């Protein structure tokens, strides 16, 4: 009847993880020359019983090494020809132009690490995940940078997602992931060869594919706000790269006009530009102007980046954020470590 | 493997009760580079891990051993629960998070016992 | 809080501060809960404020945890209280 | 390498006595990645079924051992041999075949009788 | 004087094992191709004390799976242009030709597991043998199919012996191996295009060695049979495949005249065919037809498959089961598992 | 034993059976231990059997662990009883 | 790591102070192919060899231990100093150095003492 | 205040390893394809605390391995056309010319095994070191054989240090390191085509450097011998490769008189020869004679090997084992065990 | 010591050895410690002896641990003792 202290060894207790993952992946493309050295051959080739776990994307730690890993790769693949960084400090570069096509990697967990997996397609946010498996490797992600629709990511497994920190607040975004990929094609065709046109390009959008969609999305939008009428509008104004909507294909920087599509194909007019701001940090660079014969981007619309109006609703898109990009990805992950020691009450004693 | 009886996902009661008859039948008998080597790598550090564990378990007069019994009484202040409410109805999770705050309390009592113990034995 | 009540014609500016530096993204409001200009990713963001045409910032100072507001053009009919949402702090300031 | 004595090949008691001699002995001091790999593979396998075991073997009170004495007594139908002739003229692969089919029952007893001890000593 | 039960770990006693072993292995021929996924390279590179082991080639496992693996091997290689699986379904496949050389390939233990190996020359059987060694691979095995003489095999280390569960019976075969290798050169000359021969080859065996190695046999067959004059016979009937002497070199399927041999250089006529039965299981199947140019096989007769008649005596060649082929090879090995932990009395007691 | 007895120029079949339906190899055999119909590998042995130029079975039985045998020309002098070894069993039957 | 305490460099007495130290801190919780398979193949002999000497100490009766008290007295002939001059100022290569040449003596003697006592346990 | 005998596991006690330690290192050249098969690649990538340990160069181990590892390869890769062996035997070899430059080695330790390293700079000998350290694997050694200077070593960290078992006693070499290098341009020049010149080649070093080193040399050779003037000599007679300076370079013997430098640049005559004594064991080889085009060794003086004389002191030239060569790089390490088991006395019993 | 004194006008030899037969490198000197001759790697060396240009040895019995030292018109002001210095031992030889 007298209680005693017990220890005992292998005890399943979980605690989060702060440790670093390695890469893994499968011709001069950067992302292919980077990968050679940067990341292993991927794993040729589960669920837990009745537990639960608070995975919270907003407060993940995966992105900094994603945005760490990225930006490594990134400015070292792509240089600009002025490189700027504020007193000011001006570097020069070679700028031979490269290939750029983004290529999937993964990442996975050293050896004393596992990640949890939530499989919950109604995933909702930062509450409990009531259905958990683990992995060493998560799934092969694109490092794909864009501002305000997010392109080339995975679709939802049913429904329209909704993911946001705080839906009520606006100081935050809205990050929707579509159940459905919308395709876009881009492109700058040949002779337009004008110096005053080298620099200009059209998009073509399936009109009844994007009408669906909105369609889609604002009835999932009216459950937050069921009251009020939603209107979409453009973007509000600041740094070009995020005003409308930007992008990078074959390493040609270019810009798109939305406006068409929150206001046969809906075309949207496009600009390539040399003078950009970085998202790397604060700062900015030249690269060399572009190149002839047909260029083209293809793509699928998989998510966009809103933000709602504060004090009927007004949404527009927005974004910037590559921080916001990967955690659309790697919200279902979480990387933890085991210690395998506990103590219990018992009914015995030891013999003194 | 450090979870040695696999108990995350049910109590702590149900995986005590799985040992007993798991361990009854293991007594009775009843790219291709790469990852080879992580895989390996991997399995050397938990042995490393559970050797070493093994002996540092000594402190509180443990070592050697899986499960251990002490000369320390529970406080009640710690957890104010009966035997079955914590054994039947909790996961380990949850039993470590409910006394989490108290782990070092507890851990340095099973120290003083342990010494306090040797110096007995070594004074007859 | 604090009061930086210019007149109409000026210019003003006000400087909301971190403690980390860490170029934190942050989001200047005003009482009725309009953003007017923020800090996303490494970028100016501007909200539907009547301070969008006006309002403007000091990026390489970001990096030093501070993110003045300057607002160019100030008119009277822009007092209002407006708060600094950077990290923890919620600093109320009135223009 | 399970065979720690190397007992296939000779009997038990010579066995034994190469065991004390060799372990006194020690104590004294007196293509090439794909079976690289696969000769560690063999050795990581044996590790944790060894440690596995030692475990294990708890159940009946001998764990952490490699020879374990008990207090259940012979049963003299499994065998009606004397200790000698087991000993000194069978191999292990020979005795272990003469008495295949009692194991479960050994087994069991050796279980029961760590039960029962176990419970007499929490009784005091 | 009290007699207590006690318990050793280590105790190195042996039970058989139910695994599955792997393939080793050294242009696009059907075997190479298959190798270097399948098979792992080779090994670059242990005799037991006073121990005894029934090992029973008729009764092993290591069989299934080399009978397992050659069937997935030589059905995925040498494609039928219309295969016919009994009602029926019939399919066909694309038929270009292969090289087919059939090269060695080892069986290894996976952790956990070795082989053991009957070392004794005298083999005899299933029956104990004294002369027991282990390894992790078995000896280097070209997965040869033929009938009635078993080619390219190992030979006996120093004189022919006859392995049979049952001699007596009859109902099962007699498995020879020989100590000497006879030379058979098989070919189709060129200037042989006629369609009414394309299809026409033949075989040359030294006469001397084969009468050699036929007085050797007999005398070995004699022990047997001391009181009865041995006779040999031509097959009785039944599918051609085994009525004759079966084999296929270069993709072509051979069939020889073998009465001659069981009845300079003794000559056989040879034939080349289409359409044959299959045996990898009941059914048909249809290869492409013959190639222009000489045609050659080169091979050893290392042994043969004899029945015998019932009720002098008289044997013939047979054949058909690509096990009893295969068990020619994997007598002498057998997989094995370790069991570290027994039981024996005692003479001490635990306090208590 | 049982008995299927026909008479001269008739065809019987008579049914060997296994259990375990893996198209295991088997021999026919006479009251004399004649092989006269197997199953060696895939393919249908004969045996030097007086039955040797009539008799045959059913091929894509052996896999439902049907082993039938049919004698064609059946002569009144072929009369005797046979044996199914297939697989443990020995069954006698009269033919 | 067969240097469990890393006493290299420092003394015998500070040795031991800091395992106390580290073992609560621990418990407490407060070419690449080539050499990567070489950085395996060491620590797998290196289990190996712990595993080993802990059961060959078995004959002093020593086993499953890093520490081993006795019951074979020092003999002052093999050192003559008291216990404060070896621990405090002698490393662990100072120490056996000094006495190199008993060790086959005292090892001998631990074996005798440990068959005694066993003898006399089962005379019982 | 009872003394007790107690034992403790895991005592770090070190005793001098007697294991065999294996190569690693980085076109047909005859150390690269040795290397090719001989020696791992590299290893991509500890200093010991209050610790002394007495090295001993004259007395390790590590040389005799590399001193059969190098004639093993030597043997292999450099044949004679002729090779006598003392009676005697002789057999001839096919005689390719092939490329000859010596590649950096490493020697690393197997497992189980270390390899202490002296850090201390002023090295001295013999006697302890105050500074240890720990490696797997040892620098890069160039296997390079040479006579009187030592050519392509490593330098002295400071100063220059000089090596001797026993100074005062004569019989035995002094080693010495310089701390600066002094290059010397080999060659033999086009348009030497003579019979009665192909053999004919000069070197050239450059006077300020011999002049400054040699004065920086006895400068440290006077705190051995303060009140003796130092004159060098040259060789005093004996076997033609020791006599003179003997090298090896793109697989011609090479030969130089060294006398003015142990009597702008200083340019010595030197002469290419076919038949040499063996450096492997006692006997002679024959190689092919010399060929056409320029040829030219490069090359950094890092060492001498000299001797005194016995009963104003001179100092002469000398050399011909190359395990002293081989000591001058390997001094600094020492391979040992650990011994994880001690005594100690204590102050508790066991209970009984 | 060991004797072996000759006239001038002879030849003498003198065997110093080795029990390990280790081609063991060595070195001959007189009482004034002047190398005469020795065994340096597998090559003769030669000392500024008046030895110098009269000595030598028989290299293939190295290999057998013997090294014979042969002396050349020896002369009777040569008269002195030598040591062997071969291995441990320090044989001293007069010659
Ligand atoms: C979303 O995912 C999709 C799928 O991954 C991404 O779409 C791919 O985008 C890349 C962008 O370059 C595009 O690559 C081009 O494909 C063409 C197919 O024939 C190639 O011909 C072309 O190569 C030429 O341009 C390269 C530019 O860097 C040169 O490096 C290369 O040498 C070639 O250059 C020749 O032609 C140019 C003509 O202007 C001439 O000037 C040169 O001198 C030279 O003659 C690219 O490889 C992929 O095909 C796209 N994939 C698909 C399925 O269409 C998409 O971009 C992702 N979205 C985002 C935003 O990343
Ligand atoms: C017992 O072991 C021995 C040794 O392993 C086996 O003997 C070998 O059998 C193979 C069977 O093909 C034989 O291979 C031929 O060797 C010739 C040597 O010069 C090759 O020239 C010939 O290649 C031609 O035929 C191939 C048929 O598949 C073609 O794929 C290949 O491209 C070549 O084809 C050219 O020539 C033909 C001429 O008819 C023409 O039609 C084509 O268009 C093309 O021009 C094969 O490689 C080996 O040489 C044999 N080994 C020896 C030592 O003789 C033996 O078969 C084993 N026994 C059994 C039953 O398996
Ligand atoms: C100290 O270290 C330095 C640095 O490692 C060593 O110096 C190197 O010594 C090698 C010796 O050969 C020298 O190699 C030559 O470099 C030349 C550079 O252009 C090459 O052209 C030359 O190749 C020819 O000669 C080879 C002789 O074996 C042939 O094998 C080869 O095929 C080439 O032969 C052509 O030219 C000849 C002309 O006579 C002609 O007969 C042939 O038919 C054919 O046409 C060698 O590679 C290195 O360059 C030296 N390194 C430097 C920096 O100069 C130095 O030797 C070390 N010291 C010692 C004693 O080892
Ligand atoms: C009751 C009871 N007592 N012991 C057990 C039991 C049942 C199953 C397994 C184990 C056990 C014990 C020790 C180790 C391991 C193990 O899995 N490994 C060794 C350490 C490194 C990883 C591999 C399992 C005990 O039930
Ligand atoms: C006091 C006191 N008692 N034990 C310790 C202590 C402190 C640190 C480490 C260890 C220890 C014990 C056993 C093993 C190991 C170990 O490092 N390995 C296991 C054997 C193979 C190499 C890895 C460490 C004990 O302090
Ligand atoms: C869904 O996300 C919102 C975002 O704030 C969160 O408050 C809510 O608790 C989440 N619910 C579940 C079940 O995860
Ligand atoms: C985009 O191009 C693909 C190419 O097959 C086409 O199927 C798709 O309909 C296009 N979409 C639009 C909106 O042009
Ligand atoms: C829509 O886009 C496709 C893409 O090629 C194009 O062919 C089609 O003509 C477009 N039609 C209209 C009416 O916009
Ligand atoms: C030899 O093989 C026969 C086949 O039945 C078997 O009966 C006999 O016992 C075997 N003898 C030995 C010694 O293996
Ligand atoms: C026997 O075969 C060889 C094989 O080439 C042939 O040359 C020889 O002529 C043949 N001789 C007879 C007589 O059959
Ligand atoms: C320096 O080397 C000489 C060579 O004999 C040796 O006697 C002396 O003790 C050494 N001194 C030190 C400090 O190593
Ligand atoms: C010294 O050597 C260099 C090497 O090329 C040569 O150019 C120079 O003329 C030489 N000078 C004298 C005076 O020896």
């Amino acid at each position: 009847a007298k209680k005693w202290v017990t220890v005992y060894y292998g005890v399943p207790v979980w605690k989060e993880a702060t440790t670093t993952l390695f890469c893994a992946s499968d011709d001069t493309e950067v992302h292919n020359v980077w990968a050679t050295h940067a990341c292993v051959p991927t794993d040729p080739n589960i669920v837990l019983g009745n537990v639960t776990e608070n995975f919270n994307m907003w407060k993940n730690n995966m992105v900094e090494q994603m945005h760490e890993d990225i930006i490594s790769l990134w400015d070292q693949s792509l240089k600009p020809c002025v490189k700027l960084t504020p007193n000011t400090s001006v570097i020069t570069q070679a700028c031979p132009k490269v290939s750029f096509e983004p290529i999937p990697i993964h990442y996975c967990a050293p050896a004393g690490f596992a990640i949890l997996k939530c499989n919950s397609k109604t995933f909702n946010g930062s509450g409990p995940c009531t259905n958990v498996s683990t992995v060493q490797c998560t799934h092969g992600i694109r490092p794909v940078v864009s501002t305000q629709l997010l392109l080339n990511g995975s679709l939802a497994e049913e429904e329209i997602v909704i993911r946001s920190e705080n839906i009520t607040d606006n100081a935050k975004t809205i990050i929707v992931q579509l159940n459905e990929a919308v395709e876009i094609n881009c492109t700058r065709p040949n002779n337009n060869t004008r110096k005053s046109n080298i620099r200009q390009a059209h998009c073509n959008i399936s009109k009844a594919r994007w009408n669906e969609t909105l369609g889609q999305i604002v009835a999932k939008l009216e459950e937050q706000f069921p009251n009020k009428t939603i209107i979409f509008n453009h973007s509000s104004g600041g740094d070009p790269e995020i005003v409308t909507h930007s992008f990078n294909c074959g390493g040609e920087f270019f810009y798109c006009n939305t406006t068409p599509l929150f206001n046969q194909n809906i075309t949207l007019q496009c600009r390539i530009k040399q003078i950009i701001n970085m998202w790397q940090g604060v700062g900015k660079a030249m690269y060399a102007p572009p190149i002839r014969g047909q260029i083209r981007c293809s793509s699928n619309i998989t998510g966009l980046l809103l933000t709602r109006d504060g004090g009927t609703e007004t949404f527009r898109p927005g974004g910037g954020n590559m921080r916001d990009n990967w955690r659309s990805e790697l919200y279902k992950y979480k990387v933890v470590k085991i210690e395998p020691l506990g103590i219990a009450p018992t009914a015995c004693k030891r013999r003194v | 493997i450090l979870g040695f009886l696999g108990a995350a996902g049910s109590t702590m009661g149900a995986a005590s009760m799985a040992l007993t008859v798991q361990a009854r039948l293991l007594l009775s008998g009843i790219q291709l580079t790469v990852w080879g080597i992580k895989q390996l790598q991997a399995r050397v550090l938990a042995v490393e891990r559970y050797l070493r564990d093994q002996q540092l378990l000594g402190i509180w007069g443990c070592s050697g051993k899986i499960i251990c019994c002490t000369n320390v009484p529970w406080n009640d202040s710690w957890s104010n629960k009966t035997i079955n409410e914590i054994w039947d109805n909790m996961t380990w999770m949850q039993w470590e998070k409910e006394i989490d705050n108290y782990t070092q309390h507890i851990y340095t009592l099973l120290e003083v016992s342990q010494i306090q113990q040797e110096k007995n034995e070594q004074e007859l | 809080k604090k009061v930086v009540l210019g007149k109409k014609g000026d210019t003003v500016e006000l400087t909301c501060t971190a403690s980390q530096k860490k170029s934190i993204q942050f989001h200047w409001k005003n009482s009725n809960q309009i953003k007017i200009l923020g800090n996303q990713g490494s970028f100016l963001t501007k909200g539907p404020s009547k301070l969008n045409d006006r309002a403007d910032s000091r990026r390489s100072l970001w990096d030093q945890g501070n993110f003045p507001l300057i607002i160019k053009n100030l008119k009277i009919e822009d007092s209002d209280t407006y708060i600094c949402e950077v990290e923890d702090q919620k600093e109320e300031v009135q223009l």
